[PDB]
């Protein structure tokens, strides 16, 4: 029985249903799920004034404003601000009492319901460890972990020391493990395993002891990429088996050590490093207050052998034959089953929602694809057309939104362009048609357009379950390209800037080049383009390996002539900031030579005087700006709870009046200590 | 008015983003007198 030490349950217990249902039930210690259950309390205690948005309510539901929201389904609205205020108090309150262990079960539902609300309100904040924070609460909803650690204890001790069902445990380790291998296996993409996705994040001053023994892109390739790699892939199964937890457990601490200092993901990675303590034995808290000295053991609740329960069924080969598994058992166990399997599901199950898929697969937030793809975006411009005399008119990009995600995606340019068809009748415009036209990069290569700037997407077809015919394909027949790219960015001066574009076959772009911009041009570097001047109306033809000089404050077209698409690059020098700096070099030594004998000056010197008080701050001790992190998280909580206070007096009495509403507003603003 | 840009100023060509780290809200069209006409004169 090997394989009964290796893995803890045999071959034997997964061939019938009945052995299953009694194999997954078995009693448990319930020490490891509540400490647990208490941190994770805690944690999401302190997130929600922070990371939710609670310190930003009165900002973002003002009851007023002109907005254009992002939702899963377009008949949930948000409240007015006060109920908002009231939803987000429910919500602290259940995750109080899920850390507590107070009223357990419907402290629970009162953090998950308005929670899962706000999350499905608002697609653009949708990421990876809010979904996995609600999933969390979402499986805690079920298990009993108020048997150890709680007040449920202290008020009525026949649920204190008492048993749980395996399946707890299991669905959580399984879930963790779910995260580590489906992110270890969206990382075997082409960009990451080349390493193309972090590759200024080496040049951090916490890797420094590996570039000890290695150059700047070894330690880029093979640390942040192949590591990162290797840890994702193996974290599961090094936690897992007990001969490798210890040396399993010191990794993901590390990694989770030093993404907390790397990146602000608000609080994952101190989650990550509270579960993974799920992988050691049910009993473990009991062993570590017993290895804490007697003199602090008198104190603490005594350690007696834990209560049964009825959540588990007992099988013994002397105490009773066994027992008919109850409806309770089965129940559970096809949860564990069936939440699983659609655990694996989900994250590859994006060949059914096809009008979710732009050049990325599905919507991002739970499929485990963090930090793979990164987009830059070099021009937005939004046009419309008067739908009762003609006139063409240009918008502000993102005037009524809240949020920039509406760039990469077809549903949420759907519902902008629905949103500004029915605001824009308020300012003088009748039946508008808008198009698009948005230029973006992905993980370098080539800017290149991801929406048709043809089409009116007020009228322009959608659905969940059809592939959108308006999105351009990406280009990924020129990414051997990126290694010439980054010898022409390489090559340069430290006053010229290059801006490399490839454009479809068809398709043309109007620039207006900058009055500041006396010294710009243009090189074709694949297929065949015709350049227009505006001014002069005059169309001249570039062939491969050719440039051309452009004036300025002047507009030109470029038009793509080829069968196939051309990229070509821009090169230009901002002129007016030449002539600013080689003045101000100048009169510094002026200044300097009439000492050994301007508010230009003055605000550069003044910027660079505060700059080297951030000198003397990096001289200045850590304690001070740990002293300034905190009054910033204390002026943060007091004045969440203040707001929430003042819109809790409005629904519960009413209205005062707009004095006594502003000298309130004016105290919660008061910044306790600056 | 602040709703609107040039053509001039729309066609500047020449003027990186991960979705998983997580604030200009007040810098929203017509947030002042709203936010007055709410909280007062604050
Ligand atoms: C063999 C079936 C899969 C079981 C795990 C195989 C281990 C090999 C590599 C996987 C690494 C971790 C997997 C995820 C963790 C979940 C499983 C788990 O926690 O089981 C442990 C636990 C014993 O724990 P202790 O007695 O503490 O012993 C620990 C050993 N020192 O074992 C059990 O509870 C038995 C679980 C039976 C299987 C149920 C879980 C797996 C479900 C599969 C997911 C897919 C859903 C349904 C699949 C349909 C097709 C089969
Ligand atoms: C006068 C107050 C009245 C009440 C007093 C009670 C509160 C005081 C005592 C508790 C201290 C914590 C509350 C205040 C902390 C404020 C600081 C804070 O939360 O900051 C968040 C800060 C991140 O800062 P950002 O702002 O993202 O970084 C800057 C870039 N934006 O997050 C943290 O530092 C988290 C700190 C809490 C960690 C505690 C939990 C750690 C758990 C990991 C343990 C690992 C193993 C556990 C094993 C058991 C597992 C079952
Ligand atoms: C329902 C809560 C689930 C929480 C989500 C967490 C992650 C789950 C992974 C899926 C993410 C997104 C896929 C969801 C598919 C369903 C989407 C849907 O019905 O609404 C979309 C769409 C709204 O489009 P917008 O872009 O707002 O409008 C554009 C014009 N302004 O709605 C409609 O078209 C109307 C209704 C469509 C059909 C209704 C559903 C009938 C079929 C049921 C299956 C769909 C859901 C299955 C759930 C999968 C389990 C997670
Ligand atoms: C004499 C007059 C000026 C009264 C002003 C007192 C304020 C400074 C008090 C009133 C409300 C207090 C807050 C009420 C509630 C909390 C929640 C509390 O939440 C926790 O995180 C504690 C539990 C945990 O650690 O998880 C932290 C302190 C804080 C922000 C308090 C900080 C101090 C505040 C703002
Ligand atoms: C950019 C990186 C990960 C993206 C990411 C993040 C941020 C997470 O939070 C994840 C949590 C769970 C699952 C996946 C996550 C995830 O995919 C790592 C790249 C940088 C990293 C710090 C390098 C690690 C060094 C390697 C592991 C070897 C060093 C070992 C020494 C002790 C010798
Ligand atoms: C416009 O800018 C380009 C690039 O900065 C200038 O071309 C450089 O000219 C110098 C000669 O002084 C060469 O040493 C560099 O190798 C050139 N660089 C490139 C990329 O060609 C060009 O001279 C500038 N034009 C004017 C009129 O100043
Ligand atoms: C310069 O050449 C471009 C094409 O390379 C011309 O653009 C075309 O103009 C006609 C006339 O309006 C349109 O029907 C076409 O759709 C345009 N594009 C193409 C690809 O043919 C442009 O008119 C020329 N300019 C001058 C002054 O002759
Ligand atoms: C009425 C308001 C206040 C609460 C609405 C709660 C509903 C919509 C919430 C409560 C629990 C949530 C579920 C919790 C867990 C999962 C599993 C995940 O893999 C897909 C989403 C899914 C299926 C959630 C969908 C939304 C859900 C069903
Ligand atoms: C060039 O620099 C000036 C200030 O030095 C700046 O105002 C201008 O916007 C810059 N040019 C461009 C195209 O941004």
């Amino acid at each position: 029985s090997r394989i009964g030490k290796l893995l803890g349950f045999e071959w034997t217990d997964l061939s019938s249903w009945r052995r299953l249902v009694t194999l997954l039930n078995r009693p448990t210690d319930p020490a490891s799920l509540a400490v647990f259950r208490f941190l994770f309390g805690f944690l999401m205690v302190l997130d929600i004034p922070q990371e939710r948005g609670l310190s930003s309510l009165d900002r973002k539901y003002l009851d007023g404003l002109d907005v254009c929201r992002f939702p899963l389904l377009d008949a949930l609205r948000p409240l007015p601000l006060d109920w908002m205020y009231l939803v987000y108090t429910i919500m602290f309150l259940g995750a109080l009492g899920m850390m507590l262990g107070l009223c357990y079960r419907i402290s629970c539902v009162l953090f998950l319901l308005p929670y899962w609300y706000v999350f499905l309100l608002d697609k653009t904040s949708w990421n990876n460890h809010s979904y996995l924070y609600g999933l969390l609460a979402f499986q805690l909803t079920f298990m009993d972990a108020n048997h150890y650690w709680s007040v449920d204890g202290l008020l009525n001790a026949h649920r204190r020391n008492a048993h749980v069902p395996l399946w707890n445990y299991a669905v959580l380790r399984g879930q963790i493990f779910i995260v580590y291998f489906i992110a270890g296996v969206k990382k075997l993409d082409a960009d990451w395993v080349e390493g193309y996705s972090m590759e200024y994040l080496s040049r951090h001053w916490l890797f420094s002891p590996f570039k000890l023994l290695l150059s700047e892109e070894l330690t880029s390739l093979l640390v942040v990429h192949w590591g990162g790699l290797l840890l994702d892939l193996s974290a599961g199964f090094l936690l897992f088996f007990d001969v490798s937890r210890s040396i399993g457990l010191f990794f993901v601490s590390y990694f989770h050590c030093m993404n907390s200092q790397l990146f602000s993901i608000g609080m994952f990675s101190y989650v990550m490093l509270a579960s993974s303590p799920l992988f050691c034995s049910p009993e473990w808290p009991r062993k570590l207050v017993s290895y804490c000295p007697r003199r602090l053991q008198q104190l603490l609740p005594l350690k007696a052998a834990p209560q049964p329960s009825v959540s588990c069924v007992y099988k013994r080969s002397r105490g009773k034959s066994g027992q008919k598994p109850g409806l309770r058992h089965q129940l559970g166990a096809a949860f564990t089953l069936l939440y699983l399997l659609e655990q694996l599901f989900l994250p590859y199950s994006h060949f059914l929602t096809q009008g979710y898929n732009n050049w990325t697969n599905g919507l991002y937030g739970y499929s485990w694809d963090m930090m793979v793809h990164s987009r830059s975006h070099q021009h937005v411009k939004i046009t419309y057309r008067d739908g009762r005399t003609g006139e063409l008119g240009y918008l502000n990009p993102g005037v009524f939104t809240q949020s920039r995600r509406w760039k990469d995606h077809a549903d949420m340019l759907k519902q902008y362009a629905t949103c500004l068809s029915r605001l824009l009748p308020k300012y003088n415009v009748t039946e508008p048609q808008i198009y698009f036209d948005i230029w973006v990069s992905i993980n370098d290569r080539f800017q290149q357009r991801i929406f048709d700037p043809r089409v009116d997407i007020v009228q322009a077809a959608w659905s969940p379950f059809q592939r959108t015919s308006w999105v351009q394909p990406l280009l990924m027949d020129l990414s051997p390209w990126r290694a010439k790219l980054q010898e022409i960015k390489s090559s340069l001066d430290n006053h010229t800037e290059v801006v490399f574009i490839a454009d479809f076959p068809g398709l043309h772009l109007e620039n207006f080049v900058s009055e500041d911009l006396g010294n710009t041009s243009i090189q074709l570097l694949q297929g065949e383009v015709t350049v227009e001047l505006v001014a002069e109306q005059k169309n001249q033809t570039l062939r491969e390996g050719e440039k051309m000089q452009l004036p300025a404050g002047e507009y030109h077209k470029v038009y793509t002539t080829s069968p196939s698409p051309s990229c070509y690059m821009y090169v230009y020098v901002n002129t007016t900031e030449l002539a600013l700096e080689q003045d101000l070099a100048y009169l510094q030594e002026l200044k300097e030579k009439v000492e050994n004998g301007t508010p230009l000056v003055q605000t550069f010197l003044r910027r660079q005087q505060r700059l080297q008080e951030i000198e003397r701050r990096r001289n200045t001790p850590f304690h001070e700006r740990f002293f300034r992190f905190l009054l910033r998280k204390l002026y943060v909580f007091r004045r969440s709870f203040l707001m929430t206070c003042i819109s809790l007096r409005n629904l519960i009495l009413g209205r005062p009046s707009l004095e006594q509403l502003a000298q309130e507003v004016t105290y919660a603003n008061l910044r306790p200590f600056e | 008015g602040a709703a609107f840009v040039s053509k001039q100023e729309g066609s500047e060509v020449v003027k990186p983003d991960p979705l998983e780290p997580r604030d200009e809200l007040a810098d929203h069209i017509g947030f002042q007198e709203a936010y007055r006409r709410f909280y007062g004169p604050v």
